């Protein structure tokens, strides 16, 4: 269980994906040309997880860049780290998906999908032991949403015994491109519920609110939102990328986080919350990290954890600190707030400490929670969906691409089922 | 002379295996290259250490050990480690992908594709034996390989070597050190499949070892190395009588005879004293009376439980160091009057004592101080059922909601096996209850 | 904030203890099945002692002592006194008692029954109270359960005016460090009907239990005479104090019984800790000699004394282990 | 009280001290059970590949 194949799809998928490779290449000591210029041997011990060995010691990201529009992918190639990516792994169409799920899934995306799978297959054949796949995408547009889920469905056919992992960006009227985003998201969730092992629910509502209420930025751009995304993406992958007490892989994470196969939607969280450029000079104490990471204000999904119960929790502390104090604080939170953790999964919180801190911070904490509070996110999408769907509004964009009204009704039903499934274990 | 084969399964089994073989080598004066200066019969012999070591014409002493993990990482550190020359690569078996904390994945899925290879390498060691008596099996209850594969191995060893004894060294799961949340599932599943196939099993609760390291070794946050060096001392004490001249527990069959009258109730409690920090300046050396008294303190046991609220069936005292029979009997007499020691009506109230004059060996630079005298007590008490009750309650909490069950079923297992394994455990808890009060 | 669980619904004492803890604003009650507690107010039967003291980052305490049933079950109490060297076969404060099973020490019982026949003296026993042994043995086999046959105290001390029988109840709290705390306030559970010497058939004047009495409440409210009034009666009618004539023997019996079981039940070096409230039942004869009847595992308090005793339990048994933001007990020294 | 079975040597000594007197499946069945789970796995993958083909 070594190699992970990273796929990034659509505008959002490629933009957060580029930031991910930018951040982790700095952490592993790789420059924008592919050469290792780090000082610690601990940086290279698990580099094969995300990077492919090359002649001359060059390191290349195991990354496939997918879009139906060439626009965003040219922005990556001309961007800060764009030269590092294997040029063949740039797979693009010309027309675009026009924020339409049907175009991504059924028409425009179908034309391009086999080309991506040829690049996937070529990357998979190099692998000593392929761990699985991770996708970065939004659920509100057309490519990342529609084509992204078409890829997942096709990958699961060719590799049925591998882990499927997503970083899925949830749409919000606060950071909105089109009115059809709740349609695109509901159709995507329907696919994610069936075809993924793990989904990190990154809510654009939450990322806006963190930028507005906490980071003090009055009008935040996508860059400020993606700073929060990439920092969370760094933290959740730390254990896969670095040696620790545990030999950490995607399957072990799935076995331990997912008690019931449909309930695999995770609330990410980060501490401390930082804005771009400007640095905090005071390092947080271990009690401060523990209090903040469990705080709702630090959650990447706009759900109040006090409205639900925690099924399973994974926490990761980064930096040189007392592992005894980490254990003491983690146990303190559980014993002070025992009602918010299900009694029917004993010892549902696991904690790891990595010595290497991320760029700019001396010590930090990353939170991964399978809470029943995530239902609020799915209810919000469901409410926005129904408001339009009861009048069959904007539906002609989808019926014109061959889709039936029944498929919308089915997707509405499955998501509402997921909501009631999460509600079942909140009261149990 | 009758040879013993050690099998080390999964991470816990392998790393504890490494800790033990390191200690055995220091005890018998065997160097990391395998040369033993004190050994005079070059390339042969049937001495007491030959139970655990075979020989080559060159003069190398090779362990009768097989290391097996479904994942390369851990055994790769044995292949590259300071004891690389000691083993031949055929003894060290690795897979590609691990059992992902899943009993069913280790038993059914990944178990099937490696079982025949492992038994072949075990047969390779068994053919070198003039009269093999059986197997010592090292594993964890909690891990997928440790639970799943070990139970399939125990199934097959009973078929291929029906005449031979099988002893277990098992790591009972503790939340302070645990890898996975499904460890109660794996523990119950593996015990059910292994119960008929195991003659004697020594449970080691990671919680007990952890807290001993905090209290007595002054280690703030114990690592596996801290735990394993301590576990290896206890294992060494138990195996000492097979590796040295003596008359108590000389073969593996005697472990059954001395400690196990009821075949299902084959889990002796181990207690060890004394555990003293090496970085402790000025230590008053503890006497025979003091260390024997410490064998009846719950804080020194390998599993936390209360022997006062239970009954004994057997009791072995194994001393290492400056100990004479007179001091032992004096100690026993004082302890009997001052403590609650109750035996079952169908057993003699008494102790079987073994003394080895060589003081315990500690690894140089380790956390344990050199002591003049030490003792391991092995007692078959009904009190150890507390550990089964703890584990069963955690199992019942998860299984009532059918949590995580789909991972096991997804690997080919049936939901019925969960309740079958739990019914056997419920039967075992009743067995201890009847004998108990 | 400390956390506790309630697993005894019927416990009138610990219902008041749970009430007082919440009112301090420093204790929170959890669900029965929640393992993440500091304190447990446990069930009377099948209490899961094996599950306690296995929660990292929690000091755990329970309101029962594992093994205390030896003192609290009638059959075991007889066995403990007869076998324990500390107590001795010859115990001055314990009535001659024998353990009898239904279809055992029947031959030892009958041989002692002959001594009262050879000397021709008081040969009355308690199980119902009967004079002949051949009528008592039929009752034990008729019920099914194991019963204790005990020498009945034919000549007890009787309160005036009324010629009334009584028993003394003492409340004792053993803490986590095995300090033995006797509560300064005891109670006399009194008979209302005059004591009958020849007629053992009538059960109201012979048995002094609060439930059986409910003549009721004639001399004192709810047939309960407290420690201030009883001391005064002894001062006037007998020229002695309660402290001298009765209480020194009581302190001797309590201390003797609990010192005996200390090595078997102590939680000094255990992973979990225990306290317990005990109810000791005593009997005073005409010559002012105190006899032990039974020990109670889950005793009920007298109504007047609930407020003070339950605060006492919190003060020395609970808050000593879990400190917050004069004494009502007498410590029995050992 | 009674010290019996005393055996001595250079390495050490052993003895008993008495204080008070008293008052399998076959190779065929394993291969069958293992294959029965392999069949149940293959049925689950087939029902997955059937659903995906739809
Ligand atoms: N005492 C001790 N316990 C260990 C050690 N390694 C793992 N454990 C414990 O064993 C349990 C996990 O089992 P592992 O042996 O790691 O799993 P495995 O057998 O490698 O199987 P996989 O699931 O395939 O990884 C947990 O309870 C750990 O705390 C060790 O070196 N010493
Ligand atoms: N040996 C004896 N001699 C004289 N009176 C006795 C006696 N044994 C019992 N009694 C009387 O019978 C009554 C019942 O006591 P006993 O202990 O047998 O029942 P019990 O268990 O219901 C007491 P409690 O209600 O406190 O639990 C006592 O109040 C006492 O006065
Ligand atoms: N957080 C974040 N969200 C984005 C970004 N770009 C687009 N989005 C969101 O994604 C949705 C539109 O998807 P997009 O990726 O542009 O469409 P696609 O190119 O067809 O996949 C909207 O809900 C936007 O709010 C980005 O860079 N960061
Ligand atoms: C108590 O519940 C648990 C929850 C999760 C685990 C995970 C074990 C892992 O192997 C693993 C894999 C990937 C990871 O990065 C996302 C992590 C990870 O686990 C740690 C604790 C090391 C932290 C993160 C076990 C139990
Ligand atoms: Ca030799
Ligand atoms: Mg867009
Ligand atoms: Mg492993």
């Amino acid at each position: 269980m070594r190699e992970i194949v990273h796929i990034q799809a659509g505008q959002c998928g490629n933009q957060i994906g580029a930031k991910f490779w930018e951040v982790i290449s700095d952490e592993h000591g790789i420059d924008p040309t592919g050469s290792y210029h780090g000082d610690s041997d601990l940086q290279l011990e698990r580099i094969n997880v995300y990077y492919n060995e090359a002649t001359g010691n060059k390191y290349v990201p195991r990354a496939i860049l997918v879009d139906l529009e060439p626009g965003t992918m040219d922005s990556v190639r001309s961007g800060p780290f764009g030269q590092i990516f294997r040029p063949d792994n740039f797979v693009f169409g010309q027309s675009g998906a026009g924020n339409n799920w049907a175009k991504g899934h059924y028409t425009e995306g179908a034309e391009l999908v086999d080309s991506v799978l040829d690049v996937v297959r070529k990357e998979s054949e190099s692998c000593d032991c392929l761990q699985g796949f991770q996708l970065t995408h939004s659920l509100g547009g057309g490519t990342g949403s529609g084509m992204g889920t078409l890829l997942i469905s096709k990958i699961r056919e060719e590799y049925p015994d591998r882990i499927m992992n997503t970083f899925s960006v949830m749409p919000s009227p606060k950071v909105s491109d089109t009115v059809v985003e709740p349609y695109n998201a509901t159709l995507s969730v329907h696919q994610l519920v069936e075809n993924t092992d793990e989904t990190y629910c990154i809510d654009n509502e939450a990322l806006y609110d963190i930028c507005f209420r906490t980071l003090k930025l009055t009008t935040p751009t996508y860059g400020d939102l993606n700073h929060l995304v990439s920092a969370t993406m760094s933290g959740v992958t730390t254990c896969l990328r670095f040696p620790g007490q545990l030999n950490a892989d995607l399957r072990k994470l799935a076995v331990n986080m997912v008690p019931f196969p449909r309930l695999h939607f995770f609330m990410p969280g980060f501490a401390p919350l930082t804005s771009r450029g400007s640095q905090q000079y005071r390092a947080l104490t271990v009690p401060e990290l523990t209090q903040q990471m469990f705080d709702s204000k630090n959650m990447m999904a706009a759900c109040d954890p006090r409205h639900g119960r925690y099924l399973t929790v994974a926490a990761i502390f980064r930096g040189r600190m007392s592992m005894k104090e980490v254990d003491e604080q983690m146990l303190n939170v559980q014993n002070k707030n025992s009602s918010y953790f299900v009694e029917w999964i004993p010892n549902n919180v696991k904690t790891a400490v990595c010595d290497i801190p991320p760029r700019g911070l001396k010590m930090s904490a990353t939170f991964i929670g399978n809470s029943t509070a995530i239902q609020e996110l799915f209810k919000r999408i469901s409410e926005q969906f129904t408001a339009m769907f009861r009048r069959k509004a904007f539906l002609h964009w989808y019926t014109g691409e061959g889709m039936d009204e029944m498929e919308f009704t089915e997707a509405e039903s499955n998501m509402n089922d997921l909501v009631s499934e999460y509600q079942q274990y909140q009261d149990a | 002379m009758r040879e013993c084969i050690s099998i080390h399964v999964g991470q816990a089994g392998v790393q504890i295996g490494n800790a033990c073989w390191e200690l055995y080598c220091l005890e018998h004066g065997i160097q990391p290259d395998g040369q033993m200066p004190s050994d005079k019969t070059i390339g042969g012999g049937d001495d007491s250490f030959n139970t655990f070591f075979s020989e080559t014409g060159a003069g190398k002493h090779v362990p009768r050990a097989v290391f097996v993990d479904l994942e390369p990482t851990v055994i790769d550190e044995v292949r590259t480690g300071t004891y690389r020359q000691l083993f031949h690569p055929e003894q060290l078996i690795t897979g590609k992908e691990d059992a992902a904390n899943n009993y069913a994945r280790g038993h059914y899925t990944i178990g099937k594709e490696i079982i025949d290879l492992v038994l072949d390498r075990i047969r390779k060691l068994a053919d070198q034996c003039t009269g093999l008596q059986g197997f010592l099996v090292f594993h964890s209850f909690g891990g997928g390989t440790g639970s799943g594969f070990t139970s399939l191995l125990m199934e097959r060893l009973s078929v291929d070597y029906g005449k031979k004894s099988k002893l277990e060294f098992s790591i009972y799961p503790a939340p302070q050190v645990s890898t996975a949340v499904v460890e109660p599932y794996n523990s119950i599943l593996t015990t059910h499949t292994t119960l008929e196939h195991s003659d004697c099993a020594f449970m080691v609760d990671n919680e007990a070892i952890y807290d001993i390291c905090r209290r007595n070794l002054d280690i703030e946050r114990p690592t596996y190395t801290n735990l394993n060096r301590l576990i290896s001392q206890i294992v060494s004490s138990i195996t000492a009588s097979l590796r040295f001249d003596g008359a108590l527990n000389v073969d593996l069959t005697e472990f059954q005879t001395n400690l196990v009258p009821y075949p299902r109730i084959h889990f002796p409690l181990a207690t060890y004293a004394p555990v003293i920090s090496a970085e402790k300046a000025y230590h008053e050396q503890l006497s025979v009376a003091e260390i024997t008294n410490a064998c009846f303190e719950p804080a020194n046991q390998m599993v936390k439980c209360d022997p006062r609220h239970g009954k004994y069936m057997a009791c072995c005292l194994l001393y290492r160091g400056d100990v004479v029979p007179k001091d032992v009997n004096a100690a026993i007499a004082t302890i009997k009057t001052k403590r609650s020691i109750q035996f079952v009506d169908w057993c003699p109230t008494g102790f079987k004592v073994g003394i080895n004059y060589q003081p315990p060996t500690v690894v140089p630079g380790g956390d344990l101080a050199k002591v003049q005298r030490a003792v391991c007590m092995l007692s078959n008490t009904t009190a150890i059922a507390e550990a089964w009750a703890r584990l069963d309650h955690k199992f019942d909490l998860m299984y009532a909601k059918r949590a995580f069950v789909h991972w096991y079923v997804g690997e080919g297992m049936e939901e019925g096996e969960f309740s079958e394994a739990r019914e056997d455990m419920a039967a075992l808890e009743k067995d201890y209850e009847e004998v108990g009060v | 904030m400390y956390t506790f669980v309630v697993r005894d619904e019927n416990s009138s004492v610990y219902a008041e203890v749970s009430r007082l803890l919440l009112a301090t604003g420093q204790w929170k009650r959890l669900r029965k099945d929640n393992p993440r507690f500091n304190l447990m107010l446990g069930e009377r039967n099948r209490l899961p002692f094996g599950r306690l003291g296995h929660e990292p980052g929690l000091v755990q305490l329970v309101n029962y002592y594992r093994g205390a049933d030896k003192l609290c079950r009638k059959a075991s109490l007889v066995k403990l006194i007869k076998t324990s060297p500390e107590l001795s076969e010859s115990c001055t404060w314990f009535p001659e008692s024998y353990v009898i099973y239904p279809t055992d020490e029947r031959e030892v019982f009958l041989a002692a029954y002959n001594r009262r026949r050879e000397g021709r003296e008081g040969n009355v026993w308690i199980a119902l109270i009967s004079s002949e042994a051949s009528e008592l043995l039929d009752f034990i086999d008729e019920q099914g359960q194991v019963h204790v046959i005990q020498k009945y105290l034919e000549k007890p001390l009787l309160l005036e005016p009324g010629h009334r029988k009584f028993d003394i109840r003492s409340w004792v709290l053993v803490d986590h460090l095995y300090n033995i705390y006797l509560y300064r306030e005891g109670v006399l559970r009194t008979s209302s009907e005059p004591y009958n010497s020849a007629n053992f058939q009538d059960k109201t004047c012979h048995l002094t239990n609060h439930c059986i009495q409910k003549n009721y409440g004639r001399y004192e409210e709810g047939n309960e005479m407290f420690f201030e009034e009883f001391n005064q009666y002894l001062m006037d009618a007998l020229n002695t104090t309660l402290e001298n004539s009765i209480l020194l023997q009581i302190k001797h019996i309590i201390r003797s019984c609990l010192m005996c079981i200390e090595p078997a039940i102590s939680t000094k070096h255990l992973h979990y800790q225990s306290f317990q409230l005990f109810g000791f039942d005593f009997m005073v004869d005409e010559e002012l000699k105190v006899w032990l009847i039974e020990v109670n595992g889950a005793p009920a308090c007298a109504q007047k004394l609930y407020a003070e005793l339950c605060q006492g339990i919190v003060d020395v048994a609970i808050s000593s282990v879990f400190p917050l933001a004069t004494s009502i007990f007498i410590k029995l020294h050992h | 009280m009674e010290v019996i079975e005393l055996n001595k040597c250079t390495s050490g000594q052993s003895f008993e001290v008495i204080l008070k007197p008293p008052s399998d499946p076959s190779l065929e069945e394993i291969q069958k059970k293992l294959e029965a789970a392999e069949e149940r796995r293959k049925y689950q993958e087939a029902e997955l590949l059937k659903h995906l083909a739809e």
